[PDB]
């Protein structure tokens, strides 16, 4: 009723690993089941920080977990590699960054950044393009 | 070359997990196995004569078992009570579309 | 499959789990608390067994037991529940617990805000529990009947073979001496087979308890599977509130658990649309 | 609808049905199981002493003593196993509670 | 349509996006209408 007919939940019930799917097979007096599980394959180490303040604000991932490689963050999935540039998208904040302990510092790239550097520079070139006469 | 020995049991290969507080360690990777399982469900359904086996093939013998009372009556109704449940069994597995 | 080990370094952000952990002052590696589960149950009489029955020794000793209780509880604290579907992934235990809380409903800057308040609340229910434990005789009672009901029967099973069942007397040796054999052979019919039906008697009765043993032990399989390994969703499983974590301990013919939960406290009215 | 559902046919609580029937006819045999002999000469035990002589008469009484003994403790054995199924249904209702 | 709904002001986050930019990018039309 759980495993085939739906995906389950329950940790080590219908297989070790995350469960997929089934399947059920007759047998004499008795059945068998084909659990397909998904299991992590070679990890590597990184280095995490809780939260991350920018303008004096910490920011906490929406979905994910800050990680780095040594030279600039990234937020990336919980169970596969997958980093993404910091932005307000993947981001929430809440409240000043002095409570927080472990906060680090770097900085947060708006998603209207490209619609600001590709409109704002374009406006400033407007502007430039009529201030001039 | 061969002989019998014996020995301590073993719970596994030792391993040591380097934790710190501020060290994370993420997949770059996934892999898909599938595994059986086998669960029995349901076994032999067996009926049993009540005098046949005690007083096979006697005169004398089955006339007196009757002084007993209704003894073998519960006999065969509890063994039919395993034999009716267990279509049951097949019927609550396989049969739920 | 492995059997991890928790580092030299004890600090876990703030909680303190000296109490769990294994202690190596004491001869056996057992914790603090699992010392006072083992002086509380209590396992001539029994050389008075001298009719044939004996009790083998469990397969798995007491000390290897608790080497398998120690690494569920290294490589749950150190690499949170990703041990039990694959390869095992470290984690700082203040971030792993936010996890925990955002299974939840709370989002997780609930508890860096208030980690030192959390981590002090945390610690003194540890404590608390150490001493309710000791605090009556009926807190192990379900452990306790288990072995009481195993050697309670086994003296009904001593003293019923001084009954007669009708024959003139219990001793065997006496009968044949005073009976010509013709007929002596009556009476011990009527005390071979009450003696017989009376050790049958036995065997049916411990088919029907090892019935109900089987499934508690396939409830405490479950238990760790889940409540331990993993964070719970269902209601009412793992604990009386929502779900955080799990401890096992070990005890004698059983296992005893330490259910973490998270509670509302004090609440005000509102008006909603 | 489900208020007419219910009332609508005898089968609709079933299963709470043959749990009070199981346990109306076992007693029904048990009552109905001292009015057989096992062998013995009479089935009441009164009459029994009145017309044979105290070194015979314990041989009659015996193998009716050890009738009605142990038509007694197959119920008893029958009830251990009941007993064991409500209590697997018990924590089913607590767990869809 | 909906039962018990009520009266009240959503206010818009894109708005300041601009409307501190209209601070700007009006403040440059009136910084530069004027002369
Ligand atoms: C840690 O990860 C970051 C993110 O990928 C790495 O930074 C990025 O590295 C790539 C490849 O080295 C850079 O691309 C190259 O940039 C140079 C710049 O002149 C360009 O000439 C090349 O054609 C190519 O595009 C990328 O620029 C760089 N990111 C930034 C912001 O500069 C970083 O190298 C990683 N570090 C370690 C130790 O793994
Ligand atoms: C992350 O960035 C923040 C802000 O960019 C850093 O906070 C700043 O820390 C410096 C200390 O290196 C503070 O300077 C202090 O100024 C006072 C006088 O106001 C002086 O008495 C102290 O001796 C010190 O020089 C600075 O005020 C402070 N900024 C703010 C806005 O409070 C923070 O240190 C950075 N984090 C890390 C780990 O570097
Ligand atoms: C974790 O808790 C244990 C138990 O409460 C602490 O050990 C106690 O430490 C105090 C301070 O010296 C002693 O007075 C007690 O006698 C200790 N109890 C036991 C049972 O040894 C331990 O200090 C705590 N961990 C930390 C880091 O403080
Ligand atoms: C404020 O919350 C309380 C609940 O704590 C609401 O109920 C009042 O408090 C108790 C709980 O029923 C009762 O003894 C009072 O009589 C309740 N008040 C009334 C007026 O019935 C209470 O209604 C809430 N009030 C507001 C204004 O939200
Ligand atoms: C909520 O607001 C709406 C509009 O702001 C109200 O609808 C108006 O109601 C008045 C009556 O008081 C009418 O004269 C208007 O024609 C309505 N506007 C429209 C667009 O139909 C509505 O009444 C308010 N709700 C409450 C409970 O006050
Ligand atoms: C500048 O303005 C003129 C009109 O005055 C327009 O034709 C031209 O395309 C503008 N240039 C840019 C780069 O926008
Ligand atoms: C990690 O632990 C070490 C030793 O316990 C400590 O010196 C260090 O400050 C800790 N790191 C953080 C980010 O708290
Ligand atoms: C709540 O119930 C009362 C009476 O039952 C009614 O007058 C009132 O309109 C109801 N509130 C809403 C929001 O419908
Ligand atoms: C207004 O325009 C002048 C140039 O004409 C510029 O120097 C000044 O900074 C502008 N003011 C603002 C508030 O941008």
């Amino acid at each position: 009723s759980e495993c085939v007919l739906g995906q389950s939940k329950r940790v080590d019930f219908c297989g070790k690993g995350y469960h997929l799917m089934s399947f059920p097979q007759s047998a004499p007096h008795g059945v068998v089941f084909l659990h397909v599980t998904y299991v992590p394959a070679q990890e590597k180490n990184f280095t995490t920080a809780p939260a991350i303040c920018h303008d004096g604000k910490a920011h906490f991932p929406r979905e994910g977990v800050f990680v780095s490689n040594g030279t600039h963050w990234f937020v990336t999935q919980r169970n596969f590699y997958e980093p993404q540039i910091i932005t307000t998208d993947n981001t929430f904040v809440s409240g000043n960054c002095d409570v927080v302990i472990g906060i680090v510092n770097n900085t947060v790239y708006d998603p209207l950044q490209p619609e600001l550097d590709s409109f704002k520079e374009e406006l400033d070139k407007y502007f430039k393009n009529h201030t001039s006469p | 070359s061969q002989s019998i020995i014996a020995y301590t049991m073993s719970l596994g290969a030792e391993n040591s997990v380097a934790y710190s507080n501020n060290s994370i360690a993420i997949p770059t990777n996934f892999t898909i196995s599938v595994t059986t399982e086998i669960l029995p469900v349901s076994m032999t359904k067996t009926s049993v004569d009540c005098t046949m086996y005690i007083c096979g093939d006697s005169t004398e013998c089955s006339n007196l078992l009757l002084q007993y009372g209704s003894f073998c009556t519960q006999l065969k109704r509890a063994l039919t009570g395993i034999a009716v449940e267990q279509d049951k069994n097949t019927q609550e597995v396989f049969a739920q579309v | 499959k492995q059997i991890y080990k928790t580092p030299p370094i004890k600090y876990f952000g703030g909680f303190n789990f000296s109490q769990i952990l294994p202690d190596p002052s004491k001869p056996s590696k057992r914790s603090f608390i699992e010392d006072l589960l083992f002086n509380k149950v209590t396992l001539l009489i029994c050389a008075q067994k001298f009719k044939g029955l004996t009790v083998l020794p469990p397969l798995l000793t007491d000390e290897m037991i608790a080497q398998y209780t120690s690494a569920l509880l290294a490589g749950t604290i150190t690499s949170g529940w990703t041990f039990g579907a694959g390869a095992a992934l470290q984690i700082p235990f203040a971030m792993q617990m936010a996890y925990r809380f955002n299974g939840i409903g709370v989002t997780q800057n609930v508890l860096y805000e208030n980690q030192k308040l959390i981590a002090n609340q945390f610690n003194s229910a540890i404590g608390k529990i150490q001493d309710s434990l000791s605090s009556t005789a009926s807190a192990l009672g379900k452990l306790q009947d288990v072995v009481n009901h195993n050697a309670q029967a086994l003296n009904t099973l001593v003293k019923q073979l001084s009954s007669k069942f009708g024959a003139i007397s219990s001793v065997l040796n006496d009968i044949f001496s005073r009976l010509d054999k013709v007929e002596a052979e009556v009476q011990i019919d009527r005390l071979i087979t009450g003696r017989l039906q009376s050790l049958q008697t036995y065997v049916t009765q411990q088919l029907i308890r090892a019935a109900e043993i089987r499934a508690s032990a396939n409830l405490a399989a479950t238990k760790m599977s889940e409540c331990v390994l993993g964070q719970s969703k269902r209601v009412d499983f793992c604990g009386k509130g929502y779900h955080l974590m799990s401890f096992p301990q070990s005890a004698p013919h059983g296992v005893v658990f330490l259910h973490v939960t998270y509670v509302p406290a004090q609440e005000k009215n509102f008006t909603t649309a």
